[PDB]
């Protein structure tokens, strides 16, 4: 139970400039990003271990993603961690790893929250780049259509209702539900 | 009685 909110706002600020989130909505994004942030930690570790690799890397991360995800959402996903994995490797440094992944997300938390628990692997560096992406990405996706719903309903800011309005609508991320609240 | 999140 990490809080992503500060995160979350800011992605929010990206794609709705001027809409706002309800404290209960956010609440219920964290428990999201949290559920999101696990299943896909849990399955990338078993893949590593089933073909007993000692490290879990971007490629166990985007086998998970193409796993858990529905197509849209997986390609797009697969597209985003690629691309901030290849910014983070050709990065400038001398700032946040996110910064040098061109990224909202903290890298060094999605890092700790990987290796916590493991002792059977190593974590590579790619890896939490690339969830890091994935778990921003999805993020913008449910804001966006969060806010459209929002603005359907003359609303200023996020509400419960719109996220759930939201995920229902939504034939990907209804989908998408199936696998992450279980 | 659900305030807007700010940071």
């Amino acid at each position: 139970k990490e809080s992503y909110s500060i995160y979350v706002y800011k992605v929010l600020k990206q794609v709705h400039p001027d809409t706002g989130i309800s404290s209960k909505a956010m609440g219920i994004m964290n428990s999201f990003v949290n559920d999101i942030f696990e299943r896909i930690a849990g399955e990338a570790s078993r893949l590593a271990h089933y073909n007993k690799r000692s490290t879990i890397t971007s490629r166990e991360i985007q086998t998970a993603v193409r796993l858990l995800l529905p197509g849209e959402l997986a390609k797009h996903a697969v597209s985003e961690g690629t691309k901030a994995v290849t910014k983070y490797t050709s990065s400038k440094k001398a700032k946040t790893r996110s910064s040098r992944a061109g990224l909202q997300f903290p890298v060094g938390r999605v890092h700790r929250l990987l290796r916590k628990g493991n002792y059977s692997e190593r974590v590579g560096a790619g890896a939490p780049v690339y969830l890091a992406a994935v778990l921003e990405y999805l993020t913008a996706e449910i804001l966006e259509l969060a806010g459209n719903a929002a603005r359907d309903n003359k609303k200023t800011r996020i509400i419960p209702r719109h996220l759930q309005l939201a995920i229902r609508n939504d034939e990907e991320l209804n989908k998408l539900l199936g696998k992450v609240t279980i | 009685s659900d305030p807007s999140w700010h940071p």
